[PDB]
């Protein structure tokens, strides 16, 4: 029974840190979209012409 | 059945019976079907029967909420009489999972411009105040019945929290942000003014927009007023499905119509190797040199 | 490594053939080896010597909680309040006017 | 006249270091700003925006703390952002962080806020994102100010006072209770609000 | 004012950069390690999910190095109107932008002109866009957070899609054996799709089973391996034998 | 007889009784707050309660906190650091008392961080107006299931800043408090050592 | 060298700008220092402020200099060894922590000056928890420290202690071990009794530092392999 | 509420970071993230040796234990070298058969329980020269042994001679594995994992008087 009960804290720590990671990928991927607003928002403007 | 009894009132009871009686049927509740008891809910402004219908048959189902959804949830929670503050909770959990999850629509604005106004009707000084960053962070622009809602929460929130210095904070956003007043921010600013006290500048600012309104009156016929957020009453089937279309057919699936093919083993399954004699570990002749 | 092997001895790990009870054989642990670890048992302070290991350890704190108890309290509980509809109100913040 | 104009934003910075009125300030910088013709109207030429350098961040900077509720005081402000989104000056995160540090209460930081947003002003993820934990550490110092004039009206601590010291502030876009966030956007600069 | 006595350069030699070089090349790694460090099909779904994986930290793709003229042009007039995106938040991936051509933001879209909003309207999109917004559309329903792209709702739907759109393709060219092998496949993983969500969240899978209408796609195909039990025994063999929750739908007792 | 005797002598041996680890039902979170609002009470002598919050009357602060329970705070599968159960505001002092949970997996999340004690200390400052030249915080974990005497003995060095004499004059019954750590959990044993020989964090 | 590490074991200097020319222990011969060694990225030791620890680090500097070595890290790891190998363990570890506190960074080598005076003595328990010290500063122990504490073992007497030491610096610490290694194993099974096979585990160990490794037998090498060999009384050895 | 977490890796929480794809390779993503999460304010470091999560799990001997570090949760995602239709153990037996075929110094195999404890049973018995990046949970390198040219490893077979089939052993068949041919076998060495989870040899086995599933012999 304490090997089992470990092993359910063990799988409830790597769902926790898998929210931290997933919360470091959103704000890599945040960073991600400003490369490509600001190479985006310059091509349009040449479409306007 | 829902969305005929849109406009008819005492029909909560029955609403949550069809809800309980989905589940005998074979059948579960979707998306669209919250969307029509919550456009119910919010026609009827009473609020507890959306309270209810949350609390006992959405955190079940473990869907993403719409947009139309959350806010026709947060309108009846707002409009209905006697808030509670669960209704400000469930909402605020509605505005985070909604968040958390995808959309395409952007109903941002009137959602949080009608969970200001439940804070108003509330007393959630704090929440109310809270949720212009989240407003700043989706670039959303302010809007006088916004700060009217803020303004009416800072009056009847004497018990919780709220003073002079709220009530100066918050009238200094026409000002600085160039909003345009009204005739419900002079009442709400009045309001809060027998509320806490009389500062100099909210006395200043009362004068200024007596002057203004009286300005705007002469200029037109009738003073302006915080028009009220519309409702949605669009029959169920153009209510933005989120399916196109799966013409699929487990029949030609099964019986392999268009001939499809699955490569299967060749010798590999087949072979089992002699049997001269029987299976013993290392096999017969443990390691071999060449 | 045999420090490792074997168990640790007091202040970390020991090379087990510098303990004398690992190195010497127990028929020959009478006599001298009794002399010499004499004075691991008696030998030391007067008070190491003669203080009573074995006594009461407890009574003062029994004595003082006896003394405390046969101690009256001044404060009882307000049976001599009024317990009264006003004093309710006043304990809500409220009264006859609200 | 560009370096006329350095050297002039650099003794109204000095000026503004020593003790000065806010209303002084705003006089100085809207007549600068008026006699250097700091106009969006101005054409290429004569145009002292485009060679401010750093006289142009300094002079942004030099308006905002005694922005009170002048409209000329306001309206200075939103000119000289027009002409950084018009001439597509980037501001950096040293001068987002330096026009936030000046910023005094809730309003002015909105104010500025929606003054940017309407001059479409330029900046990095890094500037944004401390922008924004200027603006929860401002509704944190604001809240703060409150709980201190009620604990001291009343004289004791109430519960709610209590509960807001150990939660923080209501909502955050950067909360305290998840030390993890920003480690990508910030170049190992943690932006100490003072 | 102190000043320093002794300092030895040549025995210091220091080269920490204050931008800490350490978090450049964990940075760099990690973007190696989503979008670098794929196959072609990984990448190309990479890149029709998310914004600016291609992008690199110098903002330079490859092609741009190669070909400079084709990659961009001279244009006199400034952006000026683009600022920073304060709209920002609400578009996280390309699943929440399936509006417009190349999942363009409406608010990106307000200082030009009404040809231009034609030209990027829904009307012009080509079939790879269009189906990433059925599949877009599908994710939004389906999705636990912004960047949740491996749901079993959400696999399960893909898998329909896929097999919708070779089926489709197979009706007009009935001489393809390879897409034929693809479709056979394609049916086979959806199958396993289908009967995983089932086991593991039965509400989603009678709600998507109900709206496409698909009600015996998890059929036996024969009666003399059904009648053995070895239909029900993938259940247990695939580890999904005791997952119901059986107090929440029925009384265990 | 004998239990009537305990009860009328020993005034706080359910709270001996929580402390040593027998309540197995409530855990001894309620027996340490009985406990520490008595030595609160007892040091201030005009000690007011209301609620789960005890504050003395101005003078010198003396504030207890009972902010919530971490047992059902604590959520698995999510991220959340920092998670107290107690605040004990002493002069210009704050301290962060925290019972440690049975899962090694959640002690790092209760654990507050770095910038959290300094963002508790900033709103004290704030709230309170004690300047934020002298002000100091610090946690303090306690052990899940009992209260050894060891940890007692620091909670009222660190806590209730009184020393060892001045403590058993008050209280009778901890000299003989003799309850030690268990030797089997090492891993709060060392969790418990690096935090408590760390010092005040200062504004 | 002795004086200096006595008195700044005695009385440490104090971190005080004017506290210098007060202090008659270390005599003399606006911008906070902090806040310049941040931003310039430079040790506090090289910082003249009249200080009392300025003018320790000034007076070490020179003594350091008239003896000949620098005031760098690579000098007081040199001074550090110099003083360990003959005894002076506290008065190694007073400058080390001096330094340190000085900001020239305790290095590998510096922790490994300071474990050379528990080698040379055999104190086992000392290098463990040098190590485990240099371990908790955030500092990988390297091939000198595990070559330190390997040497250690062999002066306490515990011999096969240094193969499983080189086997897990092998495994887990990822260490390629050079000529030095293959010397101190070898004296390790030289003098090696808990198992009968040491001296075909030397040879073969000799074999593979020839053929695998690559590398050249020296006269340590050499040495210690012959000291090996000359043990047993079997002729194929004495030919060997 | 109840989410069910079916297969390993959704129990281990795996971030499915690549866009419809479960079983790509993510150890590489989420080491660099541990790493971001590391602090470069007293910031200590941590060391680069491996490390185990909870302070349990340092190993009992002393010396060991230097080798380790208590990271808290920094110890995940440990190793350089990544994994190099057949069991584990063939798999490792005939990669150090093709290898040592080769005269190569090292050999990188996948590290499974089985393929540990084989590789340190053969370390123990003196065919293998030592390890590199053992706490490695993917793969680990295999250093071989040569001695007068000739390689130490001679004849290196797994149980499972096809690959397909595997066997249990009797306390009996260790003993008689222990006398083959009527004389005693401490040469070829005989490698079985027991039920507790424990790889020993056959001269352990039959001490012990138990036995177990057969892995693999070498000699």
């Amino acid at each position: 029974e304490k090997k089992r009960i470990e092993a359910r804290q063990m799988m409830d720590g790597r769902q926790a840190l898998k929210k931290k990671h997933l919360d470091l990928l959103r704000e890599f991927h945040e960073r991600q979209f400003f490369f490509w607003y600001e190479r985006a928002s310059e091509r349009l403007q040449n479409m306007n012409l | 059945l829902v969305y005929a009894i849109r406009g008819v009132a005492g029909f909560g009871d029955y609403v949550m019976d069809v809800l309980s009686q989905l589940r005998p049927r074979g059948l579960t509740p979707d998306f669209v079907l919250f969307t029509l008891s919550f456009m119910y809910c919010a026609l009827q402004r009473d609020g507890e029967l959306a309270l209810a219908i949350f609390d006992q048959h959405f955190v079940h189902q473990n869907m993403n909420p719409t947009p139309e959804m959350v806010l026709l949830f947060i309108q009846a929670c707002s409009n209905c009489e006697e808030p509670t503050a669960v209704m400000l909770e469930r909402s605020e959990t509605l505005i985070k999972r909604l968040e958390a999850v995808g959309s395409s629509v952007d109903l941002i604005s009137p959602i949080y411009d009608q969970f200001l106004e439940l804070c108003a009707h509330l007393g959630a000084v704090a929440s109310g105040f809270s949720a212009l960053k989240r407003i700043v962070g989706f670039g959303k622009p302010l809007t006088t019945r916004m700060i009217n809602s803020l303004l009416l929460a800072n009056s009847n929130a004497i018990s919780s929290n709220g003073s002079l210095s709220m009530t100066e904070e918050l009238v200094g956003f026409f000002t600085l942000l160039k909003i345009r007043p009204n005739a419900d921010t002079e009442i709400c600013v009045n309001l809060c003014r027998d509320a806490f006290g009389e500062s100099p500048v909210v006395n200043d600012f009362i004068k200024v927009i007596g002057e203004s309104l009286q300005g705007d009156s002469e200029k037109g016929e009738a003073p302006q007023y915080d028009e009220d957020i519309p409702v949605i009453q669009v029959p169920p089937h153009e209510l933005r499905q989120l399916r196109t279309e799966w013409k699929l057919s487990p029949r030609d699936i099964v019986l392999r119509r268009f001939g499809q093919h699955t490569k299967p083993p060749g010798k590999a399954a087949l072979d089992v190797g002699s049997m001269r004699g029987s299976v013993i570990p290392f096999g017969r002749s443990p390691g071999e040199q060449l | 490594g045999m420090m490792a092997m074997h168990p640790p001895g007091k202040d970390g790990l020991l090379m087990p053939d510098r303990v004398v009870d690992n190195r010497l054989p127990d028929h020959l642990k009478r006599g001298y080896y009794d002399d010499v670890y004499w004075k691991d048992f008696f030998a030391g302070s007067d008070e190491h010597l003669n203080e009573p290991r074995m006594g009461l350890r407890g009574d003062e704190m029994r004595r003082r909680l006896e003394e405390a108890q046969t101690s009256p309290a001044p404060t009882t509980a307000k049976d001599t309040r009024r317990r009264t509809l006003e004093d309710v109100l006043k304990r809500l913040g409220k009264t006859t006017r609200d | 006249l560009a370096a006329e104009a350095r050297r002039e934003i650099h003794e109204l910075w000095l000026s503004a270091e020593t003790a000065l009125e806010r209303e002084k300030r705003v006089q100085q910088v809207a007549a600068l700003i008026e006699k250097y013709k700091l106009d969006p109207s101005t054409p290429r030429e004569a145009d002292v925006s485009r060679g401010l350098g750093d006289a142009f961040d300094r002079l942004l900077l030099l308006c905002l703390p005694l922005g009170k509720t002048d409209a000329k005081g306001t309206d200075n402000l939103e000119r000289l952002m027009h002409l950084a989104g018009r001439n597509g000056r980037e501001l950096s995160v040293r001068t987002i962080q330096h026009l936030f540090a000046r910023t005094d209460s809730f309003a002015e930081a909105l104010a500025v806020f929606y003054t940017m947003r309407r001059c479409h002003v330029a900046m990095n993820m890094e500037a944004y994102y401390s922008m924004l934990y200027s603006l929860q550490r401002l509704e944190e110092e604001g809240w703060g100010q409150h709980f201190r004039n009620e604990y001291e009206e009343n004289g004791a601590p109430s519960e709610q006072a209590m509960d807001f010291i150990v939660k923080g502030i209501s909502n955050a876009l950067l909360p305290e209770n998840k030390p993890w966030l920003g480690r990508v956007m910030f170049q190992d600069r943690n932006v100490p609000d003072r | 004012h102190p000043a320093i006595w002794l300092w030895y350069p040549w025995r210091m030699n220091p080269e920490p950069p204050t931008p800490h070089m350490p978090q450049r090349r964990a940075l760099k790694n990690v973007h190696g390690a989503v979008f670098n460090d794929l196959t072609p099909v990984q990448k190309k779904r990479q890149e029709q999910m998310l914004y600016g994986v291609n992008i690199p930290e110098t903002r330079q793709m490859k092609f741009e190095e190669q070909h400079p003229l084709l990659a961009g042009a001279l244009r006199k007039l400034e952006g000026q109107p683009k600022g920073f995106p304060f709209w920002y938040r609400k578009y996280p991936t390309r699943r929440h932008a399936y509006e417009y051509r190349f999942s363009i933001p409406v608010e990106m879209l307000d200082g030009y002109n009404d040809d231009v909003k034609k030209a990027l309207s829904k009307g012009m999109m080509s079939i790879q866009e269009k189906q990433f917004a059925q599949e877009a559309m599908y994710m939004e329903r389906y999705a636990e957070h912004d960047f949740d792209t491996t749901s079993p709702a959400v696999l399960a739907v893909k898998r329909a899609l896929k097999c919708r759109v070779l089926r489709n393709h197979l009706l007009t060219n009935p001489h393809n054996n390879i897409i034929k092998t693809v479709l056979a496949n394609t049916e086979r993983k959806l199958n396993h799709a289908l009967r995983r969500l089932r086991k593991v969240d039965f509400k989603k899978y009678w709600e998507i089973i109900r709206d496409h209408d698909v009600q015996d796609i998890l059929q036996p195909p024969n009666l003399v391996t059904y009648r053995q039990g070895s239909y029900w025994k993938y259940d247990w063999n695939a580890g999904l034998a005791i997952s119901t929750n059986l107090a929440d739908v029925m009384d265990p007792r | 007889e004998l239990v009537a005797h305990i009860v009328r002598n020993y005034s706080q041996i359910d709270i001996i009784y929580d402390f040593l680890g027998f309540n197995y039902s409530e855990g001894y979170r309620s027996s340490l707050r009985r406990y520490m609002e008595y030595l609160q009470c007892k040091t201030a002598e005009n000690v007011r309660a209301s609620g789960r919050l005890v504050t003395g009357d101005k003078g010198e602060h003396n504030i207890l906190f009972d902010y919530c329970v971490s047992r059902e705070s604590l959520v698995s599968g999510d991220s959340c650091q920092g998670i107290i159960d107690f605040l004990y505001i002493n002069g210009n002092d704050v301290t962060l008392i925290i019972i440690a949970s049975d899962n090694p997996w959640l002690r790092n999340r209760q654990l507050p961080h770095r910038r959290q004690m300094e963002g508790i200390a900033r709103r004290v400052c704030f709230v309170l107006g004690i300047p934020p030249s002298e002000v100091r915080i610090r946690n303090l974990l306690l052990p899940p299931t009992y209260l050894d005497k060891g940890s007692i003995v620091r909670l009222n060095d660190i806590v209730f800043r009184l020393s060892n004499e001045q403590s058993n004059l008050l209280i009778p019954w901890l000299t003989n408090y003799n309850k030690e750590l268990d030797p089997k959990d090492v891993d709060y044993t060392a969790l418990a050592k690096t935090t408590n020989e760390e010092e005040w964090l200062t504004l | 060298l002795l004086e200096i590490g006595n008195k700044l074991l005695r009385s440490p200097p104090s971190p005080e700008p004017l506290s210098g020319k007060a202090s008659k222990l270390y005599p003399p011969v606006r911008l906070r220092a902090e806040e310049l060694s941040a931003k310039y990225n430079v040790p506090m030791a090289y910082i003249d402020d009249s200080s009392e620890a300025s003018n320790a680090s000034k007076s070490l500097a020179l003594v350091m200099e008239d003896v000949g070595l620098e005031f760098t890290e690579d000098g007081l790891t040199v001074v550090i060894s110099a003083l360990s190998r003959q005894g002076y363990g506290t008065i190694g570890r007073a400058i080390f922590d001096f330094a340190s506190a000085m900001g020239l960074g305790p290095s590998a080598e510096m922790y490994r000056a300071l474990m050379k005076y528990a080698s040379r003595r055999g104190d086992v328990n000392e290098s463990m928890a040098l190590i485990e010290e240099m371990k908790g500063n955030g500092i990988t122990p390297r091939i000198g420290n595990w070559h330190e504490l390997m040497y250690t073992f062999y002066k306490a007497k515990d011999y096969p202690a240094v193969s499983q030491i080189v086997d897990n610096m092998k495994m887990y610490a990822n260490i390629e071990p050079n000529e030095v290694t293959f010397v101190l194993q070898l004296k390790a099974l030289a003098k090696d009794n808990s198992q009968l096979n040491s001296l075909p585990e030397a040879i073969q160990l000799f074999d593979q530092m020839e053929n695998v490794y690559g590398f050249i037998a020296s006269r340590p090498h050499y040495d210690a392999m012959m000291f090996h060999l000359s043990q047993s009384p079997r002729p194929e050895m004495r030919l060997r | 509420g109840h989410r069910l977490l079916h297969g390993k890796r959704e129990r281990e929480g795996s971030l499915f970071a690549v866009a419809n794809d479960v079983k790509r390779d993510e150890r590489l993503l989420r080491q660099q993230l541990n790493a971001l999460l590391e602090e470069e304010v007293p910031q200590t470091p941590l060391v680069d040796l491996p490390g185990v999560e909870r302070r349990r799990d340092l190993p009992a001997d002393p010396i060991t234990r230097l080798f380790f570090q208590h990271k808290g949760d920094h110890a995940l995602y440990y190793g350089t070298y990544d994994k190099p239709l057949y069991t584990p153990i063939y798999d490792f037996c005939h990669r150090i058969r093709e290898a040592t075929e080769q005269r190569k110094r090292f050999v990188v195999v996948p590290s499974t329980i089985e393929t540990r404890g084989c590789a340190r049973v053969m370390h123990d018995h003196g065919l293998v020269a030592g390890f590199r990046d053992f706490h490695n949970d993917r793969a680990f390198a295999v250093e071989l042994k040569y001695f007068q040219g000739d390689s130490t490893i001679n004849v290196i077979e797994p149980c499972s001679y096809d690959g397909r089939t595997e066997f249990e052993w009797s306390p009996k068949m260790m003993r008689r594995l222990l006398n083959t041919h009527g004389i005693h076998n401490r040469l070829v060495v005989y490698i079985c994992r027991t039920a507790d989870n424990r790889i020993i040899d056959h001269i352990h086995a039959v001490k012990e008087n138990i036995g177990g599933r057969g892995l693999m012999m070498v000699h």
